[PDB]
């Protein structure tokens, strides 16, 4: 590839700052950019640049070049949840006609919530009557819990929730099953904390 | 802006396919990126203008004819089509601008269609005991058995959509994962304040809206055919 990105991946919490790396052997070159493509969505250019200007800036996203070393940085400034995404370099080229554009593989971020005041606990959520629900919430970030097929239980990812009116964040992780199933079950102590509020 | 139809789509393999782009802000050059999952972006057609027909990567055909529109064409379908399509187009710049990108269409062409099914959506309301401890109220929604992964799952609180205070999966779950076609689970979680909860002129709404077949499709099974269509469910809220 004549586009290449740093790191692969990083992960940060809110309010911080992080720095992406970008390097190409295009040739010859044209001009550069950033795009910001959120999961399942289509990408979003951030800043454009050429030889000419060693520096871009679109809100608290500041680009850099420098065309003799041929590399790009972009520095997110305090990072918001709604940062999380992959980071595309994309490098132009002249042409004959007109252009060519080189995509690199995007670095992934992922922003997480800053958890000040961990409440970690375990509600179980009234059957709908319409399989029962269990929620793990309030646990903070470094908590990792993921999916689970045994054996007729189901657990999902942690997501994070943003109440904006509180000015409150949250993560949350949900179980169910249709069997026997309660919710000590569902979330054993591995991984719960020590301290987790059981009814 | 820049528009693309449909956003999701589930198709038998020999059909014809055509995706819809269309910007109103009267960009001159358009593209076409088919996108695999974690691949990179794939030019696959563009146009220079009001007549002009092949990207860097190489069955599909473009078409443009009026300046607003670019649609694609698939004649026949196959399952090595199954990707993400996206549309962009190009601003005023000195003689590529800035790129504009539509939301993209999730294609998947399977050779049979037997297997789609449609979502079930529950609702489940806050504990009591979260309540008192939090002095919060958090529901969670659940669309399961749903065959393909098209899927679009919202919150609607007393009439309008809600972004604040909800949660979704970002990924599906297998319900049968050691199956290469298996039907999906999908959750969501939308937190109120305790109070608000406790309101019981209070409405929520979990609404999924699945993409399926159409009446034009032909369906042999027992069940009804599983169409593209809107699957919700409720709760109000309860005054303790």
């Amino acid at each position: 590839n004549q586009v290449e990105q740093s790191p692969q991946s990083l992960i940060i919490l809110e309010g911080k700052n992080c720095t992406l790396q970008c390097n190409y052997t295009v040739s010859p070159f044209s001009n550069l950019r950033w795009y910001k493509q959120d999961t399942g969505r289509g990408p979003v250019s951030l800043t454009i640049m050429t030889f000419s200007e060693n520096t871009k800036s679109n809100g608290r996203y500041t680009a850099t070049l420098d065309a003799d070393t041929k590399q790009s940085s972009l520095h997110i400034t305090a990072s918001q949840l709604s940062d999380s995404a992959s980071y595309i370099c994309v490098v132009s080229d002249r042409g004959s006609t007109l252009g060519r554009l080189y995509f690199g593989r995007g670095t992934q971020l992922t922003v997480w919530p800053d958890i000040q005041n961990p409440d970690p606990a375990v509600y179980q959520l009234r059957d709908s009557k319409s399989k029962s629900v269990c929620l793990f919430t309030d646990f903070d970030s470094q908590t990792n819990v993921s999916q689970s097929k045994d054996s007729d239980v189901y657990i999902t990812d942690k997501c994070v929730l943003d109440m904006r009116s509180m000015d409150f964040k949250s993560n949350s992780a949900v179980a169910w099953s249709n069997k026997d199933f309660a919710c000590a079950n569902a979330f054993n102590n591995s991984i719960i904390p020590e301290d987790t509020f059981f009814p | 802006d820049i528009y693309q139809t449909p956003r999701y789509l589930v198709i038998g393999t020999g059909k014809k396919i055509t995706l819809e782009c269309s910007q109103t802000m009267g960009h001159d050059k358009m593209y076409w990126y088919q996108q695999d999952p974690g691949m990179e972006l794939h030019l696959i057609h563009y146009s220079y203008g009001v007549n002009s027909t092949k990207g860097d990567l190489s069955e599909s055909t473009v078409s443009r004819i009026r300046t607003e529109h670019f649609p694609l064409t698939l004649e026949s379908a196959r399952p090595s089509h199954t990707s993400q399509y996206l549309c962009a187009s190009s601003e005023e710049g000195a003689l590529v601008g800035t790129q504009y990108f539509g939301p993209g269409t999730r294609l998947l062409v399977l050779e049979d269609l037997k297997n789609v099914f449609p979502p079930e959506v529950a609702v489940f309301e806050p504990s009591e005991a979260e309540i008192s401890h939090t002095q919060k109220a958090t529901l969670v929604c659940l669309a399961t058995g749903f065959y393909p992964d098209h899927v679009e799952l919202s919150w609607w609180v007393n009439g309008k959509e809600v972004h604040s205070g909800v949660c979704t999966d970002p990924q599906p779950l297998k319900e049968q994962p050691a199956l290469n076609d298996s039907r999906y689970a999908l959750s969501s979680r939308l937190r109120v304040s305790a109070t608000f909860w406790q309101n019981p002129r209070n409405h929520f709404r979990c609404q999924v809206q699945f993409y399926g077949l159409s009446e034009n499709d032909e369906w042999t099974q027992d069940r009804a055919k599983p169409v593209t269509q809107i699957v919700s469910a409720e709760a109000w809220g309860r005054a303790d």
